[PDB]
RNA sequence: CCACAAGUCGAGCAGGUACGAAAGUAGGUCUUAGUGAUCCGGUGGUUCUGUAUGGAAGGGCCAUCGCUCAACGGAUAAAAG
RNA sequence: CUCAGUAGCGGCGAGCGAACGGGGAUCAGCCCAUUAAGUUAUGUGUGUUUUAGUGGAACGCUCUGGGAAGUGCGAACGUAGAGGGUGAUAUUCCCGUACACGAAAGGGCACACAUAAUGAUGACGAGUAGGGCGAGGCACGUGAAACCUUGUCUGAAUAUGGGGGGACCAUCCUCCAAGGCUAAAUACUCCUGACUGACCGAUAGUGAACCAGUACCGUGAGGGAAAGGCGAAAAGAACCCCUGUGAGGGGAGUGAAAUAGAUCCUGAAACCGCAUGCAUACAAGCAGUGGGAGCACCUUCGUGGUGUGACUGCGUACCUUUUGUAUAAUGGGUCAGCGACUUAUAUUCAGUAGCGAGGUUAACCGUAUAGGGGAGCCGUAGAGAAAUCGAGUCUUAAUAGGGCG
């Protein structure tokens, strides 16, 4: 039948002009030790990796 | 469109059995058997296209040394005589006028050992 | 010519499908391409898409972030060039909805400077950018 | 374009319709739609779940010398199932609707150029004759023909059910493959006009 | 530096500041260990959203909290012979 | 059919998965005690169909042949050149086919009428709506959880009234529960008739083409085979001979053919005989291969052909699995027949064809591969979680810087 697309990548990736974005890791809890340019360069969207691109469009085929 | 085997495998067993013709046993008449025995004549045969050769040139070295000797020489040296006299007939024709004509074999010797003198 | 026996395909236009396991010859026999046992060399043999091997996997070593407006789908985008296909001049949500430029469940319409256009048209209660409005008054059109 | 009847009137029949270029590849595709659209794709068998009985394992697993065997029905012995059974299919393509009237289109100017096209005045009978609709097409050179008309007479129907290599259909009615397979097309000036309407 | 996810160094620009007369120095400690992804929730803000409409509930964004998940890329919230 | 694998649900895992709106098929509403639409039986009258059937055109010579429908020459019918049979391949030989005609009697369907019944114990809906506790259903797993059903405990107002709009309140919009009946569009094939197939052709196709759910197996439920073909016509071999008045054969005869003679079309391979030619009883091994004398037959008389191979150089099968196999590691007694990368849907890439800033219809209608059907889908614009902007946008006090474009 019809593909189906893995809801937990497409809560997780974005689609962009020539590829997808992403948010980035270790910014949920255990900040207090963390220094503050760690703790402003992990803020923001990034790109996926040409690596897992081909992984991110097996499941997520319509985004 | 359902297809039946049976008459390309026939022939195709057929004829390997037809190549398989003069063989012991059961290697002319089983096809299993026979179809090994087809495939290392192939083998042999490519092996000995080149076995030939050696063969061949090695009976031609044999008769001429028994000329030489026969004249009083050796092989070594009438081979190393006549290139140094120019001569450029070959070991095949040189065998066969060994074993054929022993008069013009002697003149061969006979040019050969004056070119070492 | 012209006869059911002298037709042919265009060069290039039709392949032999690949048929494996078919003897020594073939340069597909045995296996058939799949290589020596393992689990990919079983019937059925992938692994889930996103499965690699135990670790835990880049869609569940990220985080989720955002949420889905429900306006958004209702929003429609028209480009400037596609209003020539309007049939007429006057440019609102029906018309655009005629000339099929927009889906008949949109609530609302927005047009960006994409393309160009020659005729004069006067837009009602469709949103513009400042650049598609200075197109639309530059070829003579006019708003409301 | 300007093209003569068979009694030296003129006729003027639109390029488009009647001058475009051959593409054979384009005829070729829409003929072998038409051919595979003709199939009626009926026929089954049965897997080794459909064949009778083969339910029970038929010997243990171990200790016997025999090789293991789950079912008496598998595809690999004797009365077993068939390992890929077919279903009914369907074998029906599309087409697009550009590339049927292009391919039409073609048709029409290759029978021109090759003069297998005779444009005809008027074509009646006066009775349902089988000999009356011969002795025409032998006048016109047209033993084996296909004969499109604006509006198919009882008559004509009639007298053209028993001829071999005759045929006679109605001007909306033509079609990829009859237009190819009979060796001439007798054509009335009426059946021209609305095909020339239709664009081929 | 590196398969990825991560990690490291950083001149310089804007704002507020401390210490120096001043040119200036300072984005923790001579450096390299002192650590834990995602999910689920708690707390403080917020010009975001709010299922007829006005609110609200809930959600989003920014900051932060709860694991000897030590078998330390962490199969379950929950398991011996 | 789309919306859409979207919004959501989910050890937020594996997975599950709507609705609104739009396009189609079919279209229909009628009643609660004097009671409607409708439906079912009964009988009558019209139309239609069905259960046997009748007529139904037109060819002769000549060659081959056991036999003509086949060869060569010349005719005829056709609203009939579908199909089957006839000693080989027939529109004019037979049965038929197009067409025309036909019912004592009997049945089906449709329409109208009449006589019953039924709809109909039912008269505006109270142990009901709502609530507490425990469960079930909703795409929706207790979740911010609306709505529906109820096992247990309770319990209203009653048109100045009541239910819903996804926690809840106000306002607006919309509807009237606790009483009923209703055709079509939809699902299926144990059956009966007609027709069709890029479906099978006796290890296939039903298990079953044949006296098959049989033989046989089992206490029983149950399991479950193998097995088609003389010839156009039996014209199926009178009579003689050997033999046990046997089996089997040899003559004679029939037949186009009997090596078509009864388990009889064709008659392959494994396997087993008889005859002829050559080699072979002093020599050690995957049995061949490269040379090579002699002998036998044929002969275009050879620097030819066919069969055999004294003597001699080299030479440890095949497949699989392995770092590596002659391996004393696996598998195969042999032959013949069967036996394993498919099908449907979605998606991405590459070829090729059409059209081209555009391309394309789905369901469906359609004397039907055509023609209509534009709902919908992909492309044409990005940034941002989002509201919002838009060749820009986000971040920020910042027009600086930077990220995506």
């Amino acid at each position: 039948a019809k593909l189906k697309t893995r809801r937990g990548a497409a809560k997780r990736f974005k689609a962009t002009a020539n590829g997808f974005k992403r948010k980035q890791a270790f910014k949920r809890h255990i900040l207090t030790k963390k220094s503050a340019k760690r703790i402003r360069q992990l803020r923001g969207c990034v790109m996926v990796h040409v690596s897992d691109v081909a992984s991110v469009r097996r499941m997520c085929p319509y985004i | 469109a359902r297809v039946k085997r049976g008459v390309v495998a026939h022939r195709r067993h057929k004829k390997i059995l037809a190549r398989a013709k003069g063989y012991y046993g059961a290697r002319s008449r089983v096809y299993r058997v026979a179809f090994q025995a087809v495939i290392k004549a192939g083998q042999y045969a490519y092996r000995d296209r080149r076995q030939k050769k050696r063969q061949f040139r090695a009976l031609w070295i044999a008769r001429i040394n028994a000329g030489a000797r026969q004249n009083g020489l050796s092989y070594s040296r009438m081979i190393d005589g006549l290139k140094k006299a120019q001569v450029i007939i070959d070991r095949r024709v040189l065998a066969d006028i060994a074993m054929h004509d022993a008069v013009a074999f002697a003149a061969l010797a006979e040019k050969a050992k004056g070119a070492l003198a | 010519t012209l006869r059911l026996n002298e037709l042919a395909p265009a060069e290039g236009a039709k392949r032999e499908h690949r048929r494996l396991g078919r003897g020594i010859g073939s340069g597909v026999g045995k296996t058939g391409g799949r290589g020596i046992k393992g689990q990919k060399s079983r019937k059925s043999g992938g692994v889930r898409p996103g499965f690699e091997g135990g670790q835990t996997a880049i869609y569940r070593r990220l985080p989720k972030f955002g949420f889905t407006s429900q306006i958004a789908l209702k929003t429609a985008e028209v480009r400037l060039s596609e209003l020539s296909k309007v049939e007429g001049d006057i440019v609102s949500l029906e018309t655009l909805k005629a000339a099929n430029v927009v889906r008949r469940d949109q609530i609302r319409a927005r047009i960006v400077l994409s393309g160009e256009i020659t005729r004069a048209f006067t837009v009602q209660g469709v949103a513009l950018t400042k650049g598609a409005k200075a197109a639309i008054e530059a070829a003579g059109g006019k708003v409301e | 374009m300007n093209l003569k009847t068979v009694s030296g009137s003129a006729v003027e029949l639109s390029e488009v319709a009647f001058g475009r270029e051959f593409n054979e590849a384009l005829v070729h595709q829409v003929v072998t739609a038409y051919l595979a659209g003709g199939r009626q794709g009926t026929r089954a068998h049965k897997s080794r779940a459909d064949v009778s009985g083969g339910g029970k394992k038929p010997f243990r697993q171990k200790g016997t010398g025999r090789a293991r065997a789950g079912s008496i029905r598998s595809p690999i012995w004797v009365g077993g199932g068939k390992t890929f059974a077919a279903r009914p299919q369907d074998w029906s393509q599309k087409v697009n609707r550009k590339m049927y009237r292009g391919a039409m289109q073609c048709i029409l100017a290759e029978l021109v150029r090759q003069d297998r096209l005779v444009l005809v005045e008027e074509f009646a009978v006066a009775a349902p004759k089988t000999k009356e609709l011969l002795a025409k097409l032998n006048d016109l050179n047209a033993a084996r023909a296909l004969i499109v008309t604006d509006a198919v007479d009882e008559n004509l129907y009639l007298a053209a059910r028993n001829l071999p290599h005759v045929d006679v259909v109605d001007a909306t009615a033509i079609d990829p493959v009859s237009l190819i397979a009979f060796d001439k097309v007798v054509m009335s000036v009426a059946a021209a006009k609305k095909i020339e309407v239709e664009l081929g």
